Protein backbone atom coordinates (compact mmCIF):
# COMPACT_ATOMS: atom_id res chain seq x y z
CA UNK A 1 0.00 0.00 0.00
CA UNK A 2 0.88 3.87 0.23
CA UNK A 3 1.81 5.19 3.42
CA UNK A 4 1.36 9.04 3.24
CA UNK A 5 2.98 11.15 5.98
CA UNK A 6 2.25 14.71 7.27
CA UNK A 7 5.54 15.53 9.14
CA UNK A 8 4.40 18.33 10.66
CA UNK A 9 1.46 17.16 12.59
CA UNK A 10 1.13 20.56 14.40
CA UNK A 11 1.76 23.79 12.63
CA UNK A 12 1.32 27.15 14.49
CA UNK A 13 0.46 30.24 12.57
CA UNK A 14 -1.47 33.75 13.31
CA UNK A 15 -3.69 35.29 11.09
CA UNK A 16 -3.31 36.95 7.88
CA UNK A 17 -0.02 35.11 7.76
CA UNK A 18 0.35 32.43 4.91
CA UNK A 19 0.72 28.83 5.91
CA UNK A 20 2.18 25.73 4.09
CA UNK A 21 0.82 22.14 4.39
CA UNK A 22 2.98 19.64 2.75
CA UNK A 23 2.85 15.51 3.00
CA UNK A 24 4.72 13.13 1.50
CA UNK A 25 3.70 9.80 -0.56
CA UNK A 26 5.82 6.37 -0.35
CA UNK A 27 5.89 6.06 -4.09
CA UNK A 28 4.71 8.29 -6.91
CA UNK A 29 1.29 8.96 -7.60
CA UNK A 30 1.30 10.67 -10.61
CA UNK A 31 -0.86 13.93 -9.18
CA UNK A 32 -3.48 12.10 -7.43
CA UNK A 33 -3.49 14.02 -4.24
CA UNK A 34 -7.04 15.65 -2.72
CA UNK A 35 -6.91 17.19 0.63
CA UNK A 36 -9.73 17.67 3.07
CA UNK A 37 -10.53 19.84 5.75
CA UNK A 38 -12.16 18.93 8.51
CA UNK A 39 -13.08 21.35 11.60
CA UNK A 40 -13.03 20.75 15.26
CA UNK A 41 -16.90 20.24 15.10
CA UNK A 42 -16.37 17.06 12.83
CA UNK A 43 -17.45 17.80 9.29
CA UNK A 44 -14.99 16.68 6.68
CA UNK A 45 -14.96 19.25 3.79
CA UNK A 46 -12.92 19.24 0.58
CA UNK A 47 -10.97 21.69 -0.87
CA UNK A 48 -8.53 20.50 -3.49
CA UNK A 49 -8.43 17.48 -5.93
CA UNK A 50 -6.11 16.20 -8.55
CA UNK A 51 -3.07 17.98 -7.42
CA UNK A 52 -4.35 22.09 -7.60
CA UNK A 53 -8.23 22.34 -8.88
CA UNK A 54 -10.29 24.04 -6.38
CA UNK A 55 -13.74 22.31 -5.79
CA UNK A 56 -16.78 23.93 -6.09
CA UNK A 57 -17.67 27.00 -3.92
CA UNK A 58 -13.66 26.44 -1.91
CA UNK A 59 -12.29 30.18 -1.36
CA UNK A 60 -9.55 31.34 -3.51
CA UNK A 61 -7.19 31.60 -0.74
CA UNK A 62 -6.99 27.86 -0.93
CA UNK A 63 -3.78 26.45 -3.20
CA UNK A 64 -2.15 23.02 -4.38
CA UNK A 65 0.87 22.18 -5.99
CA UNK A 66 3.53 19.10 -6.31
CA UNK A 67 4.85 16.64 -7.77
CA UNK A 68 6.08 13.15 -7.93
CA UNK A 69 5.97 12.13 -4.38
CA UNK A 70 6.18 15.89 -2.55
CA UNK A 71 2.85 18.05 -2.64
CA UNK A 72 1.69 20.93 -0.36
CA UNK A 73 -0.98 23.26 0.08
CA UNK A 74 -1.05 26.45 0.82
CA UNK A 75 -2.83 29.23 1.71
CA UNK A 76 -2.94 32.65 0.92
CA UNK A 77 -3.88 34.44 4.49
CA UNK A 78 -5.17 32.38 7.03
CA UNK A 79 -8.74 33.32 8.46
CA UNK A 80 -10.29 32.37 11.92
CA UNK A 81 -12.15 30.00 10.55
CA UNK A 82 -9.41 28.13 8.39
CA UNK A 83 -8.07 26.63 12.12
CA UNK A 84 -9.23 23.08 11.28
CA UNK A 85 -7.73 19.87 10.64
CA UNK A 86 -6.08 19.39 7.29
CA UNK A 87 -5.61 15.51 5.50
CA UNK A 88 -4.13 14.51 2.40
CA UNK A 89 -5.32 12.17 0.23
CA UNK A 90 -3.95 9.97 -2.03
CA UNK A 91 -6.05 8.20 -5.10
CA UNK A 92 -3.71 6.33 -7.22
CA UNK A 93 -3.96 3.06 -6.07
CA UNK A 94 -6.99 1.37 -5.69
CA UNK A 95 -6.77 1.00 -1.54
CA UNK A 96 -6.91 4.88 -1.07
CA UNK A 97 -5.03 6.16 1.81
CA UNK A 98 -4.73 9.82 4.12
CA UNK A 99 -2.24 11.32 5.52
CA UNK A 100 -1.88 11.80 9.62
CA UNK A 101 -3.30 15.67 9.58
CA UNK A 102 -2.27 18.95 10.63
CA UNK A 103 -3.89 20.99 13.10
CA UNK A 104 -3.26 24.47 12.79
CA UNK A 105 -2.39 26.55 16.02
CA UNK A 106 -2.75 30.62 16.87
CA UNK A 107 0.55 31.93 17.61
CA UNK A 108 0.77 33.43 21.00
CA UNK A 109 3.23 35.35 23.47
CA UNK B 1 -28.31 21.09 -2.28
CA UNK B 2 -26.69 17.70 -1.63
CA UNK B 3 -26.94 15.70 1.68
CA UNK B 4 -26.08 12.46 3.78
CA UNK B 5 -27.92 11.87 6.41
CA UNK B 6 -26.12 9.45 9.07
CA UNK B 7 -28.08 7.54 12.03
CA UNK B 8 -27.11 8.30 15.63
CA UNK B 9 -24.50 7.31 17.97
CA UNK B 10 -24.64 3.92 19.08
CA UNK B 11 -22.65 1.34 22.22
CA UNK B 12 -22.90 -1.78 21.62
CA UNK B 13 -21.08 -4.90 23.82
CA UNK B 14 -18.17 -6.39 22.29
CA UNK B 15 -18.76 -9.67 20.33
CA UNK B 16 -22.05 -8.38 18.76
CA UNK B 17 -22.87 -7.15 15.58
CA UNK B 18 -24.08 -3.36 14.21
CA UNK B 19 -25.76 -1.95 10.83
CA UNK B 20 -24.96 1.61 10.48
CA UNK B 21 -26.89 3.69 8.09
CA UNK B 22 -26.83 6.54 5.79
CA UNK B 23 -29.73 8.26 4.44
CA UNK B 24 -28.76 10.47 0.97
CA UNK B 25 -30.33 13.20 0.09
CA UNK B 26 -30.66 15.43 -3.19
CA UNK B 27 -29.43 12.71 -4.76
CA UNK B 28 -29.61 9.01 -5.99
CA UNK B 29 -27.61 6.86 -5.05
CA UNK B 30 -28.06 4.68 -8.31
CA UNK B 31 -25.67 7.43 -9.69
CA UNK B 32 -22.94 7.29 -7.05
CA UNK B 33 -20.83 5.15 -4.88
CA UNK B 34 -21.24 5.40 -1.66
CA UNK B 35 -18.25 4.71 0.49
CA UNK B 36 -17.38 4.33 4.72
CA UNK B 37 -14.68 6.06 6.34
CA UNK B 38 -13.30 5.12 9.84
CA UNK B 39 -11.39 7.53 11.79
CA UNK B 40 -9.73 7.30 15.22
CA UNK B 41 -8.41 9.67 17.12
CA UNK B 42 -4.65 8.56 17.28
CA UNK B 43 -4.87 6.88 13.91
CA UNK B 44 -5.92 8.93 11.24
CA UNK B 45 -8.59 8.23 8.58
CA UNK B 46 -8.76 4.60 7.14
CA UNK B 47 -10.50 3.65 3.98
CA UNK B 48 -13.36 0.92 4.60
CA UNK B 49 -14.98 0.32 0.91
CA UNK B 50 -17.74 1.21 -1.20
CA UNK B 51 -20.45 -0.46 -2.94
CA UNK B 52 -22.43 0.51 -6.82
CA UNK B 53 -26.07 0.64 -5.49
CA UNK B 54 -27.07 0.17 -9.18
CA UNK B 55 -25.28 -3.30 -9.40
CA UNK B 56 -24.67 -4.41 -5.58
CA UNK B 57 -20.62 -4.91 -6.31
CA UNK B 58 -18.74 -4.20 -3.03
CA UNK B 59 -15.00 -4.02 -2.55
CA UNK B 60 -12.95 -3.69 0.28
CA UNK B 61 -9.93 -2.97 1.57
CA UNK B 62 -7.80 -6.17 3.06
CA UNK B 63 -8.19 -5.57 6.90
CA UNK B 64 -11.85 -5.43 6.50
CA UNK B 65 -12.46 -8.07 4.53
CA UNK B 66 -13.61 -10.24 7.21
CA UNK B 67 -15.06 -6.73 9.88
CA UNK B 68 -17.47 -4.86 7.26
CA UNK B 69 -20.48 -5.66 5.02
CA UNK B 70 -22.02 -3.18 3.04
CA UNK B 71 -25.06 -2.65 1.85
CA UNK B 72 -27.23 -0.04 -0.54
CA UNK B 73 -31.36 0.35 -0.92
CA UNK B 74 -32.05 1.68 -3.97
CA UNK B 75 -36.26 2.14 -3.15
CA UNK B 76 -35.24 4.01 0.08
CA UNK B 77 -32.52 6.12 -1.06
CA UNK B 78 -30.19 4.56 2.05
CA UNK B 79 -26.87 2.62 2.37
CA UNK B 80 -25.75 0.89 5.52
CA UNK B 81 -22.72 -0.77 6.78
CA UNK B 82 -22.70 -3.88 8.94
CA UNK B 83 -19.55 -4.50 11.44
CA UNK B 84 -19.49 -8.03 12.99
CA UNK B 85 -17.26 -9.27 15.99
CA UNK B 86 -16.91 -6.21 17.37
CA UNK B 87 -13.96 -5.46 19.23
CA UNK B 88 -12.50 -2.41 21.70
CA UNK B 89 -10.50 -1.44 18.43
CA UNK B 90 -13.75 -0.94 16.71
CA UNK B 91 -14.76 2.39 18.48
CA UNK B 92 -14.18 5.03 16.18
CA UNK B 93 -15.96 7.64 13.49
CA UNK B 94 -17.47 6.43 10.59
CA UNK B 95 -18.25 8.92 7.89
CA UNK B 96 -20.99 8.33 4.79
CA UNK B 97 -19.56 10.05 1.06
CA UNK B 98 -19.46 9.72 -2.43
CA UNK B 99 -17.65 10.54 -5.26
CA UNK B 100 -18.73 11.77 -8.91
CA UNK B 101 -15.63 12.15 -10.40
CA UNK B 102 -14.56 8.75 -12.01
CA UNK B 103 -11.13 9.49 -12.50
CA UNK B 104 -9.80 11.99 -9.43
CA UNK B 105 -11.85 9.93 -7.42
CA UNK B 106 -12.45 12.12 -4.68
CA UNK B 107 -15.01 12.15 -1.97
CA UNK B 108 -17.05 15.21 -2.59
CA UNK B 109 -20.00 14.73 -0.04
CA UNK B 110 -19.18 13.78 3.54
CA UNK B 111 -22.15 12.77 6.20
CA UNK B 112 -21.92 14.35 9.81
CA UNK B 113 -20.42 10.69 11.36
CA UNK B 114 -21.37 7.84 13.67
CA UNK B 115 -19.70 7.79 16.83
CA UNK B 116 -19.79 4.15 17.86
CA UNK B 117 -18.47 2.72 21.08
CA UNK B 118 -17.98 -0.74 22.24
CA UNK B 119 -17.46 -1.25 26.34
CA UNK B 120 -18.39 -4.07 28.14
CA UNK B 121 -19.49 -1.90 30.87
CA UNK C 1 -43.14 9.92 -44.37
CA UNK C 2 -40.19 8.96 -41.94
CA UNK C 3 -37.65 10.59 -39.59
CA UNK C 4 -33.84 10.19 -39.95
CA UNK C 5 -32.15 11.31 -36.02
CA UNK C 6 -33.25 10.37 -32.94
CA UNK C 7 -32.01 11.67 -29.83
CA UNK C 8 -32.26 10.30 -26.23
CA UNK C 9 -30.49 12.30 -23.07
CA UNK C 10 -27.63 10.45 -21.20
CA UNK C 11 -28.56 10.72 -17.83
CA UNK C 12 -30.70 6.91 -18.82
CA UNK C 13 -29.90 5.18 -21.39
CA UNK C 14 -30.48 1.35 -22.56
CA UNK C 15 -30.96 0.17 -26.07
CA UNK C 16 -34.70 -1.04 -27.29
CA UNK C 17 -35.33 -4.34 -26.94
CA UNK C 18 -34.77 -6.13 -29.99
CA UNK C 19 -38.67 -8.29 -30.00
CA UNK C 20 -40.21 -7.48 -26.21
CA UNK C 21 -43.26 -5.75 -28.09
CA UNK C 22 -44.72 -7.34 -31.56
CA UNK C 23 -46.26 -4.15 -32.65
CA UNK C 24 -45.08 -0.73 -31.47
CA UNK C 25 -47.19 1.64 -29.87
CA UNK C 26 -49.39 3.91 -32.04
CA UNK C 27 -48.88 7.37 -30.76
CA UNK C 28 -44.97 6.36 -29.40
CA UNK C 29 -42.35 8.91 -30.53
CA UNK C 30 -39.97 6.22 -30.91
CA UNK C 31 -39.42 5.80 -34.94
CA UNK C 32 -39.56 2.59 -36.60
CA UNK C 33 -36.34 1.69 -37.01
CA UNK C 34 -34.90 2.19 -33.29
CA UNK C 35 -35.78 -1.41 -32.51
CA UNK C 36 -32.14 -3.19 -31.97
CA UNK C 37 -28.98 -2.45 -30.48
CA UNK C 38 -26.51 -0.16 -32.47
CA UNK C 39 -24.04 -0.94 -34.44
CA UNK C 40 -21.65 1.11 -32.65
CA UNK C 41 -21.26 3.89 -30.05
CA UNK C 42 -19.04 6.90 -31.97
CA UNK C 43 -16.92 8.59 -29.43
CA UNK C 44 -15.33 11.59 -30.72
CA UNK C 45 -12.11 13.54 -28.64
CA UNK C 46 -12.15 17.04 -30.64
CA UNK C 47 -8.79 18.63 -30.10
CA UNK C 48 -7.70 22.02 -30.62
CA UNK C 49 -4.78 24.38 -30.51
CA UNK C 50 -3.52 27.62 -30.44
CA UNK C 51 0.19 29.07 -31.08
CA UNK C 52 0.00 31.80 -28.36
CA UNK C 53 3.20 34.28 -29.14
CA UNK C 54 3.06 33.66 -32.86
CA UNK C 55 5.20 35.14 -34.71
CA UNK C 56 6.99 35.82 -38.82
CA UNK C 57 10.00 32.53 -38.53
CA UNK C 58 7.36 29.83 -37.77
CA UNK C 59 6.06 28.17 -41.09
CA UNK C 60 3.18 26.23 -42.74
CA UNK C 61 5.02 22.90 -41.71
CA UNK C 62 4.63 23.59 -38.06
CA UNK C 63 0.94 24.11 -37.93
CA UNK C 64 0.33 20.59 -38.73
CA UNK C 65 3.46 19.10 -36.98
CA UNK C 66 3.00 21.08 -33.68
CA UNK C 67 -0.51 19.45 -33.03
CA UNK C 68 -0.19 15.77 -34.47
CA UNK C 69 2.92 15.06 -32.11
CA UNK C 70 0.73 14.99 -29.27
CA UNK C 71 -1.54 13.06 -31.21
CA UNK C 72 0.74 9.72 -30.45
CA UNK C 73 0.68 10.34 -26.79
CA UNK C 74 -3.05 11.63 -27.00
CA UNK C 75 -3.89 7.69 -28.41
CA UNK C 76 -1.62 6.20 -25.98
CA UNK C 77 -3.13 7.51 -23.47
CA UNK C 78 -6.75 6.96 -24.33
CA UNK C 79 -5.79 3.42 -25.54
CA UNK C 80 -4.05 2.33 -21.99
CA UNK C 81 -6.83 4.24 -19.80
CA UNK C 82 -8.39 1.91 -17.41
CA UNK C 83 -11.31 2.66 -14.61
CA UNK C 84 -9.18 1.93 -11.40
CA UNK C 85 -12.54 2.03 -8.83
CA UNK C 86 -14.56 -0.05 -11.51
CA UNK C 87 -17.03 -2.35 -10.92
CA UNK C 88 -17.63 -3.37 -14.42
CA UNK C 89 -15.38 -2.87 -17.38
CA UNK C 90 -11.72 -1.73 -16.70
CA UNK C 91 -10.47 -0.95 -19.57
CA UNK C 92 -10.87 -0.06 -24.04
CA UNK C 93 -9.92 -3.50 -24.49
CA UNK C 94 -12.95 -5.16 -22.93
CA UNK C 95 -15.33 -2.45 -24.79
CA UNK C 96 -14.40 -1.23 -27.82
CA UNK C 97 -15.41 -2.63 -31.46
CA UNK C 98 -12.73 -5.44 -32.82
CA UNK C 99 -12.21 -5.60 -36.60
CA UNK C 100 -10.07 -8.39 -37.78
CA UNK C 101 -8.69 -7.76 -41.30
CA UNK C 102 -9.90 -5.02 -44.34
CA UNK C 103 -11.70 -5.88 -47.32
CA UNK C 104 -9.62 -7.94 -49.99
CA UNK C 105 -8.70 -5.24 -52.81
CA UNK C 106 -8.23 -2.88 -50.19
CA UNK C 107 -4.76 -3.65 -50.00
CA UNK C 108 -3.67 0.08 -50.46
CA UNK C 109 -4.78 0.76 -47.22
CA UNK C 110 -2.64 -1.61 -45.37
CA UNK C 111 -0.69 -0.12 -42.58
CA UNK C 112 -2.98 3.27 -42.86
CA UNK C 113 -5.96 1.79 -41.00
CA UNK C 114 -6.29 -0.48 -37.87
CA UNK C 115 -6.35 -3.80 -38.36
CA UNK C 116 -5.98 -6.77 -35.65
CA UNK C 117 -7.37 -5.01 -33.05
CA UNK C 118 -9.55 -1.38 -32.03
CA UNK C 119 -10.93 0.35 -34.64
CA UNK C 120 -9.02 3.78 -33.67
CA UNK C 121 -8.83 6.14 -35.73
CA UNK C 122 -6.02 9.34 -35.81
CA UNK C 123 -3.88 11.14 -37.63
CA UNK C 124 -0.97 8.82 -36.23
CA UNK C 125 -2.37 6.43 -38.78
CA UNK C 126 -0.50 7.97 -41.39
CA UNK C 127 2.75 7.20 -39.59
CA UNK C 128 1.21 3.64 -37.69
CA UNK C 129 1.45 5.43 -34.32
CA UNK C 130 5.03 5.64 -34.20
CA UNK C 131 6.17 8.88 -32.98
CA UNK C 132 9.85 7.74 -34.26
CA UNK C 133 8.55 7.53 -38.05
CA UNK C 134 6.74 10.47 -38.10
CA UNK C 135 9.52 12.71 -36.25
CA UNK C 136 11.90 10.98 -39.13
CA UNK C 137 9.50 11.71 -41.70
CA UNK C 138 10.66 14.81 -44.11
CA UNK C 139 7.15 15.99 -45.98
CA UNK C 140 4.22 15.54 -42.90
CA UNK C 141 2.37 17.36 -45.40
CA UNK C 142 3.22 15.27 -48.16
CA UNK C 143 2.35 12.07 -45.89
CA UNK C 144 -1.20 13.59 -45.09
CA UNK C 145 -2.08 14.30 -48.56
CA UNK C 146 -0.38 11.14 -50.34
CA UNK C 147 -3.93 9.78 -50.97
CA UNK C 148 -5.91 12.50 -51.63
CA UNK C 149 -7.80 12.34 -55.28
CA UNK C 150 -7.72 15.46 -57.09
CA UNK C 151 -11.16 15.28 -57.90
CA UNK C 152 -14.62 15.47 -55.85
CA UNK C 153 -15.72 11.73 -54.82
CA UNK C 154 -18.79 10.40 -53.34
CA UNK C 155 -16.58 8.06 -50.66
CA UNK C 156 -15.08 10.01 -47.97
CA UNK C 157 -11.02 10.50 -48.48
CA UNK C 158 -8.71 8.51 -46.41
CA UNK C 159 -7.54 12.28 -44.89
CA UNK C 160 -11.01 12.78 -43.82
CA UNK C 161 -11.56 9.28 -42.21
CA UNK C 162 -8.24 9.73 -40.24
CA UNK C 163 -9.04 13.66 -38.62
CA UNK C 164 -12.87 13.06 -38.16
CA UNK C 165 -12.89 16.95 -39.26
CA UNK C 166 -14.95 18.55 -42.01
CA UNK C 167 -11.99 19.97 -44.47
CA UNK C 168 -12.25 23.63 -43.72
CA UNK C 169 -10.70 23.18 -40.61
CA UNK C 170 -7.61 21.68 -41.86
CA UNK C 171 -5.62 22.17 -44.67
CA UNK C 172 -2.78 24.29 -45.58
CA UNK C 173 -4.87 27.55 -45.66
CA UNK C 174 -4.53 28.05 -41.85
CA UNK C 175 -1.23 29.73 -42.07
CA UNK C 176 -2.75 32.52 -43.80
CA UNK C 177 -5.15 33.25 -41.20
CA UNK C 178 -2.85 31.98 -38.14
CA UNK C 179 -4.96 28.82 -37.20
CA UNK C 180 -3.81 25.49 -36.38
CA UNK C 181 -5.15 22.17 -37.50
CA UNK C 182 -7.83 20.60 -35.48
CA UNK C 183 -8.02 17.14 -35.54
CA UNK C 184 -10.39 14.34 -34.08
CA UNK C 185 -9.64 10.85 -32.51
CA UNK C 186 -12.68 8.78 -33.13
CA UNK C 187 -13.59 5.60 -30.67
CA UNK C 188 -16.03 2.80 -31.93
CA UNK C 189 -17.50 0.94 -29.23
CA UNK C 190 -19.40 -2.72 -29.51
CA UNK C 191 -20.73 -1.91 -26.13
CA UNK C 192 -22.23 1.28 -24.05
CA UNK C 193 -20.45 1.61 -20.03
CA UNK C 194 -21.50 4.98 -18.77
CA UNK C 195 -18.99 4.86 -16.21
CA UNK C 196 -16.12 4.02 -18.57
CA UNK C 197 -17.15 6.91 -20.42
CA UNK C 198 -17.47 9.39 -17.66
CA UNK C 199 -13.99 8.17 -16.61
CA UNK C 200 -12.20 8.35 -20.20
CA UNK C 201 -13.75 11.95 -20.25
CA UNK C 202 -12.89 13.22 -16.91
CA UNK C 203 -9.42 11.60 -17.29
CA UNK C 204 -8.47 14.08 -20.66
CA UNK C 205 -10.38 16.85 -19.02
CA UNK C 206 -7.72 16.57 -16.20
CA UNK C 207 -4.91 16.27 -18.81
CA UNK C 208 -5.76 18.97 -20.96
CA UNK C 209 -8.17 21.48 -19.67
CA UNK C 210 -10.48 23.64 -21.61
CA UNK C 211 -10.83 26.95 -20.50
CA UNK C 212 -13.46 28.70 -21.51
CA UNK C 213 -15.74 25.81 -22.16
CA UNK C 214 -19.42 24.89 -21.45
CA UNK C 215 -20.27 21.99 -23.81
CA UNK C 216 -24.01 20.62 -23.03
CA UNK C 217 -23.24 16.75 -23.50
CA UNK C 218 -26.34 16.47 -22.49
CA UNK C 219 -28.42 13.70 -25.10
CA UNK C 220 -26.90 10.95 -27.74
CA UNK C 221 -28.30 11.49 -31.32
CA UNK C 222 -28.72 8.03 -33.37
CA UNK C 223 -28.77 8.21 -37.23
CA UNK C 224 -30.37 5.64 -39.57
CA UNK C 225 -29.10 4.79 -42.83
CA UNK C 226 -31.69 3.76 -45.89
CA UNK C 227 -31.05 1.00 -48.27
CA UNK C 228 -29.75 2.71 -51.94
CA UNK C 229 -31.68 1.56 -55.07
CA UNK C 230 -30.90 3.15 -58.25
CA UNK C 231 -31.16 -0.13 -61.26
CA UNK C 232 0.44 42.27 -32.57
CA UNK C 233 -0.04 39.23 -34.22
CA UNK C 234 -3.21 38.26 -32.50
CA UNK C 235 -3.55 34.28 -32.75
CA UNK C 236 -7.12 33.46 -32.49
CA UNK C 237 -8.11 31.65 -29.20
CA UNK C 238 -9.49 28.51 -28.49
CA UNK C 239 -12.75 29.26 -29.01
CA UNK C 240 -15.46 26.29 -27.81
CA UNK C 241 -19.30 26.98 -29.17
CA UNK C 242 -22.34 25.83 -29.73
CA UNK C 243 -20.62 24.18 -33.20
CA UNK C 244 -18.07 22.60 -31.52
CA UNK C 245 -20.48 19.82 -30.47
CA UNK C 246 -22.52 18.08 -33.40
CA UNK C 247 -19.40 18.70 -35.28
CA UNK C 248 -20.23 15.14 -37.36
CA UNK C 249 -23.26 16.86 -39.19
CA UNK C 250 -20.67 18.67 -41.43
CA UNK C 251 -19.10 15.63 -42.59
CA UNK C 252 -19.62 13.81 -45.53
CA UNK C 253 -22.93 12.64 -46.25
CA UNK C 254 -20.91 8.89 -46.94
CA UNK C 255 -18.35 8.94 -44.16
CA UNK C 256 -19.41 6.42 -41.50
CA UNK C 257 -21.03 3.96 -44.39
CA UNK C 258 -17.57 4.72 -46.45
CA UNK C 259 -15.41 3.85 -42.90
CA UNK C 260 -17.91 1.07 -41.83
CA UNK C 261 -17.87 -0.87 -45.23
CA UNK C 262 -14.11 -1.40 -45.38
CA UNK C 263 -14.34 -3.73 -42.62
CA UNK C 264 -17.15 -5.90 -44.25
CA UNK C 265 -19.69 -4.06 -41.91
CA UNK C 266 -23.19 -2.87 -43.59
CA UNK C 267 -25.47 -0.30 -41.94
CA UNK C 268 -27.93 -0.52 -44.75
CA UNK C 269 -30.99 -1.63 -42.26
CA UNK C 270 -29.63 -0.08 -38.92
CA UNK C 271 -28.58 2.46 -37.21
CA UNK C 272 -25.24 4.12 -34.86
CA UNK C 273 -25.32 6.30 -31.77
CA UNK C 274 -22.56 9.38 -31.53
CA UNK C 275 -21.67 10.27 -28.45
CA UNK C 276 -21.47 13.38 -27.61
CA UNK C 277 -17.81 14.93 -27.83
CA UNK C 278 -14.86 15.29 -25.46
CA UNK C 279 -12.77 18.57 -25.82
CA UNK C 280 -9.33 18.53 -25.58
CA UNK C 281 -7.23 21.70 -25.83
CA UNK C 282 -3.28 21.97 -26.30
CA UNK C 283 -1.29 24.99 -25.78
CA UNK C 284 1.42 25.34 -27.75
CA UNK C 285 5.09 27.15 -28.04
CA UNK C 286 6.92 28.38 -31.30
CA UNK C 287 10.29 27.80 -29.69
CA UNK C 288 9.17 24.16 -29.83
CA UNK C 289 9.18 24.19 -33.91
CA UNK C 290 12.02 26.57 -34.16
CA UNK C 291 14.31 23.85 -32.50
CA UNK C 292 12.61 20.97 -34.43
CA UNK C 293 13.18 22.93 -37.22
CA UNK C 294 14.10 20.42 -39.60
CA UNK C 295 16.01 21.00 -43.43
CA UNK C 296 13.77 20.72 -46.57
CA UNK C 297 11.84 23.16 -44.20
CA UNK C 298 9.64 24.88 -46.81
CA UNK C 299 9.30 23.01 -49.73
CA UNK C 300 6.73 19.96 -49.67
CA UNK C 301 5.92 18.11 -52.87
CA UNK C 302 1.96 19.20 -52.59
CA UNK C 303 0.25 21.69 -53.84
CA UNK C 304 -3.38 23.18 -53.36
CA UNK C 305 -5.83 21.44 -56.67
CA UNK C 306 -6.52 23.99 -59.05
CA UNK C 307 -4.91 26.78 -57.12
C1 LIG D 1 -18.87 -10.23 -45.11
O1 LIG D 1 -20.02 -10.12 -44.28
C2 LIG D 1 -21.17 -10.80 -44.81
C3 LIG D 1 -22.32 -10.50 -43.87
O2 LIG D 1 -22.48 -9.10 -43.69
C4 LIG D 1 -20.88 -12.29 -44.94
O3 LIG D 1 -22.01 -12.90 -45.57
C5 LIG D 1 -22.30 -14.20 -45.02
O4 LIG D 1 -21.33 -14.63 -44.06
C6 LIG D 1 -21.59 -15.93 -43.50
C7 LIG D 1 -20.55 -16.17 -42.44
O5 LIG D 1 -20.61 -17.51 -41.96
C8 LIG D 1 -21.58 -16.97 -44.61
O6 LIG D 1 -21.88 -18.25 -44.06
C9 LIG D 1 -22.60 -16.61 -45.68
O7 LIG D 1 -22.51 -17.52 -46.77
C10 LIG D 1 -22.35 -15.19 -46.19
N1 LIG D 1 -23.36 -14.81 -47.16
C11 LIG D 1 -23.17 -13.88 -48.09
C12 LIG D 1 -24.34 -13.62 -49.01
O8 LIG D 1 -22.11 -13.27 -48.20
C13 LIG D 1 -19.63 -12.52 -45.78
O9 LIG D 1 -19.26 -13.89 -45.77
C14 LIG D 1 -18.46 -11.69 -45.24
N2 LIG D 1 -17.30 -11.83 -46.09
C15 LIG D 1 -16.04 -11.81 -45.63
C16 LIG D 1 -14.96 -11.97 -46.66
O10 LIG D 1 -15.79 -11.66 -44.44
Amino acid sequence: DIQMTQTTSSLSASLGDRVTISCRASQDIRNYLNWYQQKPDGTVKLLIYYTSRLHSGVPSRFSGSGSGTDYSLTISNLEQEDIATYFCQQTNTLPWTFGGGTKLEIKRT
Amino acid sequence: EVQLQQSGAELVRPGASVKLSCTASGFKIKDDYIHWVKQRPEQGLEWIGRIDPANGHTRYAPKFQDKATITADTSSNTAYLQLSSLTSEDTAVYYCTRYNDYDAFYFDYWGQGTTLTVSSA
Amino acid sequence: TGPVEFSTPVKDYSPPPVDSDHKQGEPSEQPEWYVGAPVAYIQQIFVKSSVSPWHKNLLAVDVFRLPLSRAFQLVEEIRNHALRDSSGVKSLEEVCLQVTDLLPGLRKLRNLLPEHGCLLLSPGNFWQNDWERFHADPDIIGTIHQHEPKTLQTSATLKDLLFGVPGKYSGVSLYTRKRTVSYTITLVFQRYDSRFLSSLRSRLKLLHPSPNCSLRAENLVHVHFKEEIGIDSRAPEVTWGPEDEELWRRLSFRHWPTLFNYYNITLAKRYISLLPVIPVTLRLNPQEALEGRQPQDGRSAWAPPES
